[PDB]
């Protein structure tokens, strides 16, 4: 996991 | 508030939702680039997971997604 | 925990920062070193994971700073070249549950 995959989780 | 995101460690009792939410929370609030916070997301997501969590988590393998890793606790 | 190597140097100087910690300290996976100037939050500027020793930095120290563990002898460098006034700062080294120390000085002039 990416933090772009958090931040595209999340929004 | 402010915490370093070394810091943030699942609780025994602490749901991986709750957990990931709090990561995330921390790193947001970090004042680093993309690719430091990229870096610490790879490294310590799933590393500072309980160690019940870690040991679903790390049986998915490398590669898989958040909605497969809140699937899987 | 010991934080030392900081001081007064010129414009294109260098330092050599050093973090002297526990066992407990260097049971942590990653370090990191985090930057903080007066009235500014910290920085998060260089972190390394033991095992395969990867690295990371932020864009303002690449190519100019290098940060090294010394598992044998418990210590975390931060080798700081060809220093900018814009890195004047305190400067600490992190790890899990770590306690954040005193850090340690650094000023550049020009």
């Amino acid at each position: 996991i990416t933090f772009e995959d958090l931040l595209d989780y999340y929004g | 508030s402010p915490t370093s995101i070394l810091d943030i460690r699942q609780g025994p009792k602490e749901p991986f939702r709750d957990y990931v939410d709090r990561f995330y929370k921390t790193l947001r609030a970090e004042q680093a680039s993309q690719e430091v916070k990229n870096w610490m997301t790879e490294t310590l997501l799933v590393q500072n997971a309980n160690p019940d969590c870690k040991t679903i988590l790390k049986a998915l393998g490398p590669g898989a997604t958040l909605e497969e890793m809140m699937t899987a606790c | 925990l010991v934080e030392s190597g900081g001081g007064l140097v010129q414009a294109g100087g260098s330092l050599r920062l050093s973090c002297a910690a526990s066992g407990s300290f260097f049971m942590s996976n990653v370090m990191a070193w985090y930057r903080q100037a007066p009235g500014k939050a910290r920085e998060l500027i260089a972190a390394i994971r033991g095992g395969d020793m990867s690295t990371v930095y932020d864009d303002s120290v690449k190519g100019r700073f290098t940060i090294t563990r010394d598992d044998d002898k418990n210590i975390l460098y931060l080798q700081m070249n060809d220093l900018k006034p814009e890195d004047t700062a305190m400067y600490y080294c992190k790890a899990s549950g770590s306690s954040w120390g005193q850090g340690t000085q650094v000023t550049v002039s020009s």
